RNA sequence: UACCUGGUUGAUCCUGCCAGUAGCAUAUGCUUGUCUCAAAGAUUAAGCCAUGCAUGUCUAAGUACGCACGGCCGGUACAGUGAAACUGCGAAUGGCUCAUUAAAUCAGUUAUGGUUCCUUUGGUCGCUCGUACUUGGAUAACUGUGGUAAUUCUAGAGCUAAUACAUGCCGACGGGCGCUGACCCCCUUCGCGGGGGGGAUGCGUGCAUUUAUCAGUGGUGACUCUAGAUAACCUCGGGCCGAUCGCACGCCCGGCGGCGACGACCCAUUCGAACGUCUGCCCUAUCAACUUUCGAUGGUAGUCGCCGUGCCUACCAUGGUGACCACGGGUGACGGGGAAUCAGGGUUCGAUUCCGGAGAGGGAGCCUGAGAAACGGCUACCACAUCCAAGGAAGGCAGCAGGCG
RNA sequence: AAGCGUUUACUUUGAAAAAAUUAGAGUGUUCAAAGCAGGCCGCCUGGAUACCGCAGCUAGGAAUAAUGGAAUAGGACCGCG
């Protein structure tokens, strides 16, 4: 092509936003922002698909015109921008609070958190840069260059930043032994303690990941956002808990569940 | 076809014409194309001449010096109230704006006042205000975090000091076995 | 116009490539600024990203450092001696990088004269009227007297530096690109680079 | 000995013309725990492409081969043997693609037959992408 | 479902091919009641096109003195819609086709530590030491004269606006830091000498770029990385340090304030783009040697480029590839994810809705713009082709329908 | 717990490998081809999973097929002048 893209085919749509072939060719086309294109699901589809609240996209405009949607601190006046993961969909109206979180399975989850677990949210740092003035600089997975930070922080930490004053308040340090979240790949969606490090000179790292029935498992570290320290998350979790058991176990978890409701 | 300045000719010449030049206005941002334009050296194949008279002469014209024509619009910008009427910093624009009168069959006569722009005003005043109070903001800013960091790191400092020196009493430790 | 391509030339073994498309716009080339000795006349370039290059196309001065003590000066450019690329460049006096050009001695001269307060250059039978030198070689106090004896203990300069500051005219090699950012800086040779530089110029000169 | 080129030869770091009342010679470790050869820090050549004494960083791959010709300067023809494995015929094959490497001037003991070590870094020249970081001498052949 | 049958002979058994057998595509003939989906000018002509349409766009938040509507509360400019226009952005997205192209495109894996990057988001934006209660003149829309047969052809006269174009300081701003440093003070020595402080004048002292030196806050497997100090420049075809706009309205005794919007020098993020590393592609020997001072393979030093490279230049060495099929030619070859047949193996198709590449009849060149060698952008040649008053003007349906062949 | 270890071909595990399509869980589009839907007095939910040739990275093995040690001895090893 001669230049930038900007539009995107429903069929060239990535598969966790699980939107559907029948309607339409175009598929909504994430803005430019904190998340990249195939890792953050946009307002019209968290709007229209998983919530149900309106029915199309011009009815997706008028609820984000009418200034009601506040995402992670300020409202945003686009129906396509990039909410990614660890992400505050704030709605005032109906007192609800979302919190972008992976389910169990590929997709995000339809998540509702307190207002006081919606003040603050965690992001893990992806660099640490020296400023003109020799000031240290953190930048993290949703862009938030954040200056004049604790020294203890390194390159994969996670820091607990208060949406009201865009400073930071606690962090986690990357130890063996603490919760994992693995954000991407084929294990999207597993949650469980850190059990050994691979160090690669010139390779990419590895990590081994233990569930917490004991489902060990590697994951680059590309996909791997720690979420709170040994047994003790700092967020609440959805259903399912980050298991990923097997199709047989699902079906009788569908099956005695359908017999016990008739 | 019209006449270019400086082409300096007599026939019909075909020039490259872009955004700045006379006898083309562009269409896109940044067209050119070429256009047939006349030398400035006026001779018997031409069709109308235009003439300016600089100094008028002894006698009165009936058809253009007669009539008399006034101009259609007033001054907008305050500057330019203050440079006709000859007014100083201090007095007032809003009534010497020039207003004009309107009348017609069927409406009621009336009399429009054109917007001054680039007038001194308590909203201008407002974000001047605003922007040097965001300059203050920032600075205050910069100094607390800046006292904040300083408070942060002398903490480290003496913390990464204490573990050399608990490291340093190992070594002596170490000696001593 | 000229294009930087390696798909319009020959493979590795010898085969020819066949064009599938045509030349474009990230293949930029541009012709040569080729820039002169005389007022200065810098062009803008508008480039890839909108920013802008300047083309040097006469210029005469140069902000020149002298590395044995780390100070530059803003010096005018007189006369091109030496380029390793091209013979063309030494006959027709053109300015591009890695040239060795005799620069002025002056500013470097007043500001060896005002530091370290010996004389520099100055063949004997010679004096300033104007004085000035004068009172800032002379005049000094009680305890910076040691200050100053100090700084010449410190001041030994080399043979050929020394001859070539008393014929006025030092040799400098060109570092900046001048016709990418315009500036046409660089550095005053010294040591061994000064005397292979002056047996390549004894060499051509013969 | 060196500088028999029209310009002179010089290492972009170091500075040579200091205040005197050896020269001194950068080098810089290469990374994926390959050692560092004696005589780069040792000798008083240059090199530009030398990926210890050079602008040049080692990235990507880091490869073998087998030397094949040396009759070009400052870089050397190595020889690659690799067997492809057709789906249909459960064979291999002998296939090799000869690239151009850039021989660095830290080794001298280098003849053909010897396994080499490559590695990936910037262009060159235009069929040059790769550094020799170490040398291994053939099998037997001491003298 | 890992499947056979007839045919050479007077008759038999083989090899052997032909004919049957069943799908998936393309066309054609006959016939046709319903309903749900549904390919559809690709094969020959990437041949040529009448006609009409396909990219234009305003919010309370850049410009509003066209009564085109319009309220009376006016003399303290503009109630509020608002045609047309300047400006900003898009027009480099999308659709079509596979012409070209055989280590090329493309598929898997990598790095940009060798580069750019609109918008959005997150950091910056009294850090600089020398009319600001707001700087200057040009123009569109408008009034009027029109030239031409005709154009999205435009000109002279009278104006008027900027978030279009240039200039540009007040405030922080009183003292810090390095220098020249007049001069002064204290102790000791007979004296020169030696040791320790204060200080007049002036200069430089923000971010970004260029030159070189010294030392080595924070990282990478690895910098000549980020950053500190040192001596200057900061391209007049100049780099930022707001000479912008909208809504309710408050606190002192003229000074202070909010919610935003837009534009911006630099560092990140994202969409990317492009160069690179390794492996993989149909047939042909009636193609065995190919490339090379018209760059072929490297080195040195430069030019251009956004960056690395013979991309190109000046001089040196004669190198580089190949029977493991290079080089040359052909393809009814764009590549892939895929489709059909299928025991296992394979065979054929893939132009086609998803991704990447190429382009608007064939090449070449450029402005704008962040992004084009763009063609519902221009500029010259070849081929085709429109109106003409015979002077001239104007075009690119391998887009949507439609017309000829 | 960190680093090194004679090199390959081979073999086993692990990440990365875009969707549609291929097989396949669930669902009464009246069945089916399809589609990702629907049922109950706001909830339950799903929208999985498998294949992904070839090459490359990493972690164990050394049977098999190469590859060489030292033989005019400038052959290893612990130590000295």
């Amino acid at each position: 092509a001669r230049g930038p893209k900007k539009h995107l085919k429903r069929v060239a749509a990535p598969k966790h936003w699980m939107l559907d072939k029948l309607t339409g060719v175009f598929a909504p086309r994430p803005s430019t922002g904190p998340h990249k294109l195939r890792e953050c699901l946009p307002l019209i589809i968290f709007l229209r698909n998983r919530l149900k609240y309106a029915l199309t996209g011009d009815e997706v405009k008028k609820i984000c015109m009418q200034r009601f949607i506040k995402i992670d601190g300020k409202v945003r006046t686009d129906i396509t921008y990039p909410a990614g993961f660890m992400d505050v969909i704030s709605i005032d109206k109906t007192g609800e609070n979302f919190r972008l979180i992976y389910d169990t399975k590929g997709r995000f989850a339809v998540h509702r958190i307190t207002p006081e677990e919606a003040k603050y949210k965690l992001c893990k740092v992806r660099k640490i840069f020296v400023g003109t003035k020799g000031i240290p600089h953190l930048v993290t997975h949703d862009a938030r260059t954040i200056r004049y930070p604790d020294p203890l922080i390194k390159v994969n930490d996670t820091i607990q930043i208060d949406l009201e004053t865009g400073k930071i308040t606690d962090f986690i340090k990357f130890d063996t032994g603490n919760l994992c979240m693995v954000t991407g790949g084929a294990n999207l969606g597993r949650i469980g303690v850190i059990t050994n490090r691979e160090r690669h000179p010139g390779s990419f790292d590895v990590v081994h990941v233990k569930d917490a029935n004991g489902n060990s498992f590697a994951t680059r570290l590309s996909n791997i956002f720690v979420i709170g320290k040994g047994n003790k998350p700092w967020i609440s979790l959805p259903r399912g808990k980050g298991i990923r058991l097997t199709i047989a176990e699902e079906r009788d978890k569908r099956l005695a569940a359908k017999q016990s409701s008739g | 076809f019209p006449m270019k300045q400086g082409v300096l000719t007599h026939g019909r010449v075909r020039l490259l014409l872009s955004k700045g030049h006379s006898c083309y206005r562009p269409r896109r941002t940044g067209e050119r194309k070429r256009k047939s334009v006349r030398g400035c050296i006026v001779d018997a194949n031409l069709s109308v001449l235009n003439l300016v008279i600089v100094k008028k002469g002894e006698k009165d014209i009936p058809g253009l010096t007669d009539t008399t024509v006034p101009r259609r619009l007033g001054p907008k910008r305050a500057s330019r109230i203050r440079k006709l009427f000859n007014l100083s910093k201090e007095d007032d624009v809003r009534q010497y704006v020039v207003r004009k009168p309107l009348n017609k069959e069927g409406k009621k006569p009336r009399t429009k006042a054109p917007k001054i722009q680039r007038l001194v005003t308590p909203r201008v005043l407002q974000h001047k205000r605003r922007r040097i109070a965001l300059k203050k903001q920032r600075t205050k800013k910069n100094k607390e975090e800046a006292a904040e960091y300083a408070k942060l790191l002398a903490k480290r400092m003496k913390e990464a000091k204490e573990k050399r020196q608990e490291q340093i009493a190992k070594r002596r430790r170490l000696s001593s076995l | 116009g000229i294009s930087r391509d390696n798909w319009h030339k020959r493979r590795k073994t010898g085969g020819k490539r066949k064009p599938y498309h045509k030349k474009r716009k990230y293949e930029l080339g541009r012709p040569a600024a080729n820039t002169k000795i005389g007022p200065r006349r810098i062009h803008t370039v508008r480039v890839r990203g909108g920013n802008k290059k300047y083309r040097a196309l006469r210029l005469d001065v140069g902000n020149f450092s002298w590395g044995s003590e780390c100070c530059t000066r803003k010096t005018r450019i007189i006369d091109v001696v030496y380029n390793a690329s091209n013979n063309e460049l030494v006959r027709t006096k053109t300015l591009v990088k890695n040239c060795i050009v005799l620069i002025d001695s002056t500013p470097y001269r007043q500001w060896y004269e005002s530091h370290y307060a010996l004389p520099l250059g100055r063949k004997k039978g010679a004096k300033l009227t104007p004085e000035e030198e004068e009172i800032l070689n002379k005049k000094r106090s009680k305890k910076i007297q040691k200050k100053y004896d100090e700084r010449k203990k410190n001041a030994k300069i080399s043979s050929l530096l020394e001859e070539q500051f008393q014929q006025g005219k030092l040799l400098a090699c060109i570092a900046s690109r001048p016709g990418q950012c315009g500036r046409a800086d660089g550095y005053v040779l010294e040591g061994k680079e000064l005397e292979f530089y002056l047996r390549k110029i004894k060499a051509r000169k013969g | 000995d060196i500088q028999t080129e029209r310009a002179y030869q010089k290492q972009p770091t170091i500075f040579q013309n200091k205040k005197r009342v050896k020269l001194p010679r950068y080098y810089k470790n290469i990374g994926l725990g390959f050692k560092t050869p004696k005589e780069a820090i040792e000798g008083t050549y240059i090199d530009k492409k030398c990926p210890f004494t050079g602008n040049v960083s080692i990235r990507g791959r880091i490869l073998s081969g087998v030397v094949t010709k040396m009759k070009m300067q400052r870089t050397i023809v190595i020889r690659r043997d690799y067997l492809h494995y057709i789906r249909k015929y459960n064979r291999f094959e002998k296939r090799h693609k000869n690239m151009s490497v850039h021989l660095s001037p830290c080794f001298r003991d280098v003849q053909i037959g010897d396994i080499v070590t490559v590695g990936e870094c910037r262009p060159l020249s235009k069929t040059v992408r790769f550094n020799v970081l170490k040398v291994t001498k053939a099998a037997g052949t001491k003298k």
